[PDB]
RNA sequence: AGAUUUUUGGAGCAUCGACCUGGUAUUGCAGUACCUCCAGGAACGGUGC
């Protein structure tokens, strides 16, 4: 109800996902690590309690060995990532 | 109706290669005890046989493909589109002429049903 | 909705988590992504491990197979109900 | 709010669901449930280092799907 | 076989039927863009079929020049005709009429009320050649090209409006180097733009337009298509200026200009041809690009609800009354009746009277319950 | 009555006694085999008993097929493009045929994965050195007419027709 | 407003949709809600007045043909052709006795009708589109 | 609908199936893992580390 929604908003604003609340406040890009060693850099448009994120204008980079591995990357306009494959989520990336 | 159509096509192919109106390959076959009821104009198949003979005569034209090759109809889609547009314009003009003829017939029927039929004068 | 019950009792092929494909008549399903495939056949691809060797797929028929939802990845339709 | 309700309100959209074991199925998603079960029709599936095959119908589960890719002509404000 | 007589007339009749179908398609009005695009694709397919039939009919003239000496001869004639008539004198026991000699090409080149598509074009679909975002030639999909440009540039400082402004240039300075990796994306963007231009107008001659573009690239673009008042003459491949026309003509056959560089006329000729094709597609389809930019600006300036609205566009009655009970009436040709009261009502009717009038019995009240003809004849003879 | 897709779609496709998918097509009397690609490579054995097929040809590309039953027919000639259509063929039942010449089994050696063969009740087996010629033609076949190959038979096949 | 409930001749209520009867007023309002009622609801002059008439003198010339009359008319400057019609002699202004013949009359808009009596029963056809002609270049009317 | 059994993630060696040669006893009625033993060769394949 309303009390459960207020408790969910308090847990999203003051809990572990509050950095994810930084993704929807100032629209800043976040760095999410996947299970297949694919780092996704981009802001989050929508989130939930199960860490399911909706990213807009994201860039997915990974290392693929053909020797030395190359940093082959791609750019997606809109994407959705489940919370089961999320390993580490960084609020402020380096570059 | 395939055998009669094949016989009509054979008669149209044999009559188109004649050098005269009555000196053909079908006028002499009528006196050779060969029954051909499609040569008489009283039958309904004579109107189709005349169209088949006209198509066989048009297939022997010098631009029909015997001594020349068509380039505008075979290697120009714009010429075919212009011909289709001219045919559509001719069909629209024929439909407008038919509508004008129907309007004139309706005006004549309105004028004939409104005239006085009691003013009789014998001179 | 009832999209899972629309393809019931048809010759469907479900992809496993290990890479195998089980083709059979999925007659019964549940909410936990379980499948009851009557006259099922599982095909698993073998690695060539060479330069000139080709890639083959060993197929074995088991009959009625009860596949759990923890190993099933995706199910596709292959053939109509006979 | 949960993200399953935003994914359940999607019909006749050409999306691309990338699975966990190197599989990616691109097709028109026709059905989505609360358990993230994606039922699509006339899709193309490409496995890990394999040829992309074409399937008339497919039904991917919720736990086997790793990521999703939506087209650019899809508003996220009205779906949430 | 009459290849010069029957086959040429059949090809001429097929060409006339195709021209009549094209005139009937062009005379009818259009209401939607997708239906007009489907009608244009069907007309292009019919024009291609008519061109193939005309090319197959134009090659049947080798033996005609040899057979015209025997066909036009007046000494011959009814002998071979009588031989062919004796060959056509087989068994006529196949009692079957075939009116599909000329009506079948007329019906194959027509459409139905439920689906406006021809019989050879029944398997054609507009969704297999154009995407939903393009709108069957209304707009152009540029999201994948913008994503490829953002992946090649390796920077997130380029939005869709900046990519549309960079793609709007035709002869200005490029945003990247000509010898960089942007040419591999530009060739794909030109190959997509050529398919988008060929899909937007299927009735236009694509081969003649490609030949004209190749002639303009060879005779004009390779000989200084951009004169000046280093600024006098510019080369697209070498990317260097020239003092006069004689110096450019002497340097056109030079050793670095032929194959002694990484952007010479030997290796970078396909990239220059793709850039010229992209410039021709941008100059020919600039209105479609402006409409796509206006649609992108309207989608970006709208809210979520406006974008979502734009993206969405009885046995008991039969058992109580005595029905469903089979009854045989031998008078009216052993007919069936599903009720005793229904049979009693149909006994004093027009059908039973017409059945009894064939036997010669008058319609009276004594033959009301009469069913068999042998009993009715005896009842008529007894009275 | 010719063979089409309606005869294959209405046929009974089930599991056989060898734990494989087989479609029964007995009692059809099809003079030619065509349009067999409607199975979408979902069968391993195809039965063609009681048929009037004069030549075994016109087979589409099927990689899932592993057994062919052409028993009780009138096959006089054999096709040459059979190895390119069935690469995983292992069992071939060509019993009760009209093979008379020894050259009819020369395309039959084109199948490299063939291990089972049945050419019994045929006039080609009545001639002398028929099994030796069949062993010398296709050495990959291990079972010919419900009988295993022999080392002395292989030596006699390699010695003859030198 | 129920169009099925009516009042009988005995002070009762009658439903014609389901053909049911009700004695009191409380049973008619309770009969609309039910299975049978829901099943029955689910199962169920200007051109004639503006014509100028000056009556000029016509010029008709008849000729006995064998296998046709020619009427010379002035220029009418209109597309309306003069129409010919065969009528009986029973209708007249003064109605003379012994009138038992037919008359073919041709009429136009600016001119008066010219009528010729035909003593024969059927020797020709008085149809307009069959055997009549009107040359507007010479303004000559013929009918055969 | 997020806490261990299903759905918000543990991501050269050993064994088995075959292939080919000889001796050996069982001739038997059942819905079955498997199915007599010994000797010789293999330049066959699958699984885990």
């Amino acid at each position: 109800p309303e009390e459960l929604q207020k408790r969910e908003e308090e847990e999203f604003n003051t809990g572990p996902l509050s950095v994810l609340t930084q993704s929807v406040k100032n629209n800043t890009q976040v760095l999410i690590n996947c299970r297949n060693n694919k780092k996704l850099l981009g802001r989050v448009k929508a989130f939930d309690r199960h860490c399911n994120m909706v990213l807009e204008n994201v860039k997915e980079m990974w290392t693929e060995v053909p020797s030395k591995p190359v940093n082959k990357d791609r750019y997606i306009s809109k994407m959705f990532l489940r919370g089961d494959s999320v390993i580490v989520v960084l609020r402020n990336p380096l570059i | 109706s395939a055998f009669d159509l094949d016989v009509v096509k054979l008669t149209a192919q044999f009559v188109a290669r004649n050098g005269r109106q009555f000196l053909t390959q079908l006028m002499q076959k009528e006196q050779r005890n060969y029954q051909f009821d499609f040569l008489r104009p009283q039958h309904s198949l004579f109107n189709y046989f005349t169209k088949l003979v006209e198509q066989y005569t048009k297939i022997l034209i010098p631009p029909k493909g015997l001594f020349s090759k068509l380039k505008k109809e075979a290697e120009n889609p714009r010429e075919v589109l212009d011909q289709v547009c001219y045919r559509v314009e001719w069909a629209k003009f024929q439909e407008r002429e038919r509508k004008k003829e129907e309007e004139e017939k309706e005006k004549e029927r309105v004028a004939y049903a409104q005239i006085d039929w009691h003013d009789f004068v014998v001179v | 909705s009832s999209k899972m019950l629309q393809h019931i009792d048809y010759r469907m092929r479900c992809i496993l988590q290990d890479g195998r494909i089980f083709i059979g008549t999925f007659k019964a399903f549940d909410k936990h992504m379980n499948l009851i495939l009557c006259d099922c056949d599982e095909f698993r691809k073998i690695k060539p491990k060479n330069s000139k060797q080709a890639e083959r797929e060993e197929k074995r028929v088991l009959g009625l197979v009860l596949l759990r939802g923890e190993n099933l990845v995706s199910m596709t339709v292959e053939g109509p109900p006979p | 709010m949960k993200l399953v309700r935003f994914l359940m309100k999607l019909s006749h959209e050409t999306v691309t669901i990338e699975l966990k074991n190197g599989t990616q199925v691109h097709g028109t998603i026709t059905g989505v449930d609360v358990s993230m079960n994606t039922h699509l029709k006339a899709v193309k599936m490409t496995l890990k280092n394999r040829e992309p095959v074409q399937l008339e119908t497919l039904s991917i589960r919720g736990n086997n799907i790793r990521y999703f890719i939506l087209p650019d002509s899809l508003p996220l404000d009205t779906l949430l | 076989m009459e290849t010069i007589l029957e086959q040429q007339r059949r090809y001429h009749e097929e060409k006339e039927r195709l021209m009549d179908v094209m005139a009937k398609e062009m005379l009818t009005k259009k209401s939607t863009l997708r239906d007009q695009i489907n009608s244009d694709h069907r007309t292009r397919a019919m024009q291609d079929r008519y061109m193939e039939v005309s090319g197959n009919l134009r090659d049947l003239y080798d033996d005609k020049d040899g057979l015209r000496k025997e066909e036009l001869n007046a000494i011959s004639g009814p002998n071979e005709f009588a031989e062919f008539y004796n060959r056509l004198k087989q068994i006529k026991e196949f009692h079957r009429k075939h009116p599909n000699e000329i009506c079948v090409p007329m019906s194959v080149e027509f459409e139905e009320l439920l689906k406006a598509r021809e019989n050879p074009s029944e398997e054609a679909q507009n969704l297999v050649e154009f995407t939903d975002e393009e709108g069957y030639g209304r707009y152009l999909d540029l999201h994948d090209c913008y994503l490829k440009y953002i992946n090649l540039k390796a920077s997130e400082k380029l939005d869709y409006i900046t990519y549309l402004s960079i793609f709007d240039q035709l002869f200005d300075i490029p945003k990247e180097r000509k010898n960089a990796e942007y040419k591999r994306y530009l060739e794909m963007l030109l190959e997509y733009l050529q398919d988008y231009t060929d899909r937007v107008k299927p009735l236009q001659d694509q081969n003649e337009l490609f030949g004209k573009i190749q002639a303009e690239f060879e005779k004009k673009w390779e000989n200084g298509t951009f004169p000046g008042w280093e600024e006098r003459a510019q080369r697209l491949f070498s990317t260097k200026g020239k003092s006069l026309e004689s110096l450019d003509t002497s340097l056109f056959a030079k050793n670095p200009k032929s194959k002694g560089t990484k952007r010479d006329t030997e290796r970078n000729k396909d990239i220059a041809f793709l850039e010229a094709q992209i410039y021709e597609y941008v100059e020919i389809l600039g209105e479609q690009r402006h409409l796509t930019h206006e649609n992108v600006q309207r989608k970006q300036a709208r809210t979520g609800e406006e974008r979502e609205e734009e993206e969405e566009e009885p046995y008991w009655l039969y058992k109580l009354h005595g029905l469903n009970i089979n009854y045989n009436c031998e008078i009216c040709g052993n007919y069936t009746y599903r009720g005793p009261k229904a049979f009693q009502r149909h006994f004093a009717e027009w059908r039973h009277a017409h059945g009894m009038r064939c036997l010669g019995i008058p319609n009276t009240a004594h033959f009301a319950n009469v069913t068999q003809i042998e009993d009715a004849v005896s009842l008529w003879a007894k009275l | 009555v010719k063979l089409t897709a309606e005869l294959i779609e209405q046929a009974a496709q089930y599991t056989n006694a060898v734990r494989d998918r087989e479609l029964d097509l007995r009692g059809y009397k099809i003079p030619v085999i065509e349009n067999l690609g409607a199975t979408l490579d979902q069968f391993d054995a195809i039965d063609f008993s009681d048929n009037e097929i004069r030549k075994l040809d016109g087979f589409p590309l099927l990689r899932r097929l592993k057994t062919l039953l052409v028993n009780n027919n009138r096959i006089c000639r054999i096709g040459e493009g059979l190895d390119q259509a069935l690469p995983c063929l292992t069992e071939l039942i060509l019993t009760n045929n009209s093979l008379v010449e020894l050259g009819d089994l020369d395309p039959l050696a084109s199948l490299k994965s063939l291990t089972y063969l049945s050419i019994l009740r045929n006039p080609v087996t009545n001639k002398k050195h028929y099994r030796l010629y069949v062993i010398y033609k296709v050495p990959q076949v291990r079972v010919l007419d419900f009988q295993k190959v022999k080392l002395k038979e292989r030596q006699e096949a390699e010695k003859m027709f030198k | 407003k129920d169009p099925y409930f009516m009042k009988n001749h005995l002070g009762s209520y009658e439903c014609k949709l389901c053909l049911t009867l009700h004695n009191n007023e409380g049973s008619y309002l309770a009969h609309t809600q039910g299975k049978k009622h829901q099943t029955n609801l689910a199962r169920r002059v200007e051109v004639k007045k503006f014509v100028k008439i000056g009556r000029p003198g016509y010029k008709v010339t008849k000729q006995r043909d064998s296998e046709l009359f020619q009427i010379d008319y002035p220029e009418i400057a209109e597309g309306i052709m003069p129409r010919h019609r065969f009528m009986s002699a029973y209708e007249q202004r003064i109605e003379p006795p012994d009138r038992r013949w037919q008359y073919l009359l041709m009429a136009a808009e600016p001119y008066e009708t010219i009528a010729f009596k035909v003593p024969s029963r059927e020797i020709d056809k008085a149809e307009g589109k069959f055997w009549t002609h009107w040359n507007r270049e010479t303004k000559q009317f013929f009918l055969q």
